[PDB]
């Protein structure tokens, strides 16, 4: 993963 | 801090809190033990540029490659500039120098990302010196984020679990699975015992923290 937790 | 945090683990996981008869970790929430700041959304661009993040106050940072630090109040104009050796400098973006104008809108960049991507962590908790990202590490796990408050905090990347660790006031909080959160006395969770996932968790984060004690 290349950033958190997307929505 | 680290090493504060270091032997406050080393008590509650030599305690073994989850083979306990009668395991009780209800009896160890601490509400007044809530941390003021923790890390709710993050964007690793290190390879090209480093590492942006927002902190729960919707103030957002970034720790470049250069290990340079730039920060964004949830104002949005005042900055705080933290060059290697720790010098710290206030400026706004209305009033900026022109040297950091390519930092400034790659710190504009990040917060865009975040504001159109991301899901803000912990958003129901209502949570002091507002604090920057002194290091960070990934592992095929986890991330680990140390803030210059001394806190440490770590999302798992599987069922997106979260703990935070604060030195200050010797308390975990862990951010379950359904996102539930619940804040505890470190010597708390020595007495009553604790779960088998958080137990794993805890000795997890021991690691984690000689490996942050080892990068000084």
């Amino acid at each position: 993963p290349k950033t958190s937790t997307p929505r | 801090h680290l090493s504060d945090m270091l032997q406050q683990l080393h008590s509650v996981n030599a305690s073994k809190p989850s083979e306990r008869g009668l395991v009780r970790q209800e009896e160890a929430e601490d509400p007044a033990c809530i941390p003021i700041f923790w890390v709710s959304k993050w964007v690793d661009y290190s390879d090209k540029y480093g590492l942006g993040y927002q902190l729960c106050d919707n103030s957002v940072g970034v720790l470049f490659n250069d290990s340079t630090r730039l920060i964004l109040y949830n104002d949005g104009d005042s900055l705080q500039y933290i060059e290697r050796d720790g010098t710290e400098s206030y400026l706004t973006v209305s009033s900026h120098p022109n040297s950091l104008m390519k930092k400034i809108t790659l710190l504009k960049y990040f917060r865009n990302y975040m504001s159109e991507h991301l899901l803000k962590a912990g958003a129901n908790i209502t949570p002091a010196r507002l604090p920057y990202l002194r290091t960070w590490f990934r592992t095929r796990s986890a991330i680990i984020l140390h803030l210059s408050n001394g806190s440490v905090q770590i999302n798992f990347f599987q069922d997106h679990t979260k703990l935070i660790l604060c030195p200050l006031m010797a308390a975990v909080t862990y951010i379950d699975e359904k996102r539930d959160f619940r804040t505890y006395r470190l010597s708390l969770l020595e007495e009553y015992g604790c779960c088998k996932e958080l137990a794993s968790r805890l000795r997890y984060a021991r690691t984690m923290v000689d490996k942050l004690l080892s990068s000084r």
